[PDB]
């Protein structure tokens, strides 16, 4: 992969 | 060109801590440590933010290698498909960068995914960069002598300001 949380 | 994350999350402290939590069988531990430092410094030289390394406990940016499920909501998936992932700045999982142990990683001397390139892309996410429309950008969405592109520099300086 960019992740949100 | 560049993008950020929705609502432009960023580190707002002058110092951010990081820890290399877990390593890969593919390389010496010291080599991973040096390449992680080099990747962080690519972004850090452009902006007013400083990084401090820690060797135990929880740090702001937790970096490591894992197989399969590893405590967040996004398990790895064995060889192929997802290679790595990282989270936008924030508490807890925010900032953390994880690499799939079920690939092959190199320092440039063997077959593998170039670890310096991959760490620079993932830690771009850990600092608040999204993906770029410019094919030259480290932040372009798809994967030996590189540097940050002008688009990468413009985006990170848009988010943090310029280092004096
Ligand atoms: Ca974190
Ligand atoms: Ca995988
Ligand atoms: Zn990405
Ligand atoms: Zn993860």
């Amino acid at each position: 992969x960019g992740l949100v949380x | 060109g560049y993008s950020l994350f929705p609502n432009s999350p960023k580190w707002t402290s002058k110092v951010v801590t990081y820890r290399i939590v877990s390593y890969t069988r593919d390389l010496p531990h010291i080599t991973v440590d040096r390449l992680v430092s080099k990747a962080l410094n690519m972004w850090g030289k452009e902006i007013p933010l400083h990084f401090r390394k820690v060797v135990w406990g929880t740090a702001d940016i937790m970096i490591g290698f894992a197989r399969g499920a590893h405590g967040d909501s996004y398990p790895f998936d064995g060889p192929g498909n997802t290679l790595a992932h990282a989270f936008a700045p924030g508490t807890g999982l925010g900032g953390d960068a994880h690499f799939d142990e079920d690939e092959r990683w190199t320092d440039g001397s063997s077959l593998g995914i170039n670890f310096l390139y991959a760490a620079t892309h993932q830690l771009g996410h850990s600092l608040g960069m999204g993906h770029s429309s410019d094919p030259n950008a480290v932040m372009y969405p798809t994967y030996q002598n590189f540097k940050l592109s002008q688009d990468d520099i413009k985006g990170i300086q848009k988010l943090y300001g310029k280092r004096s």
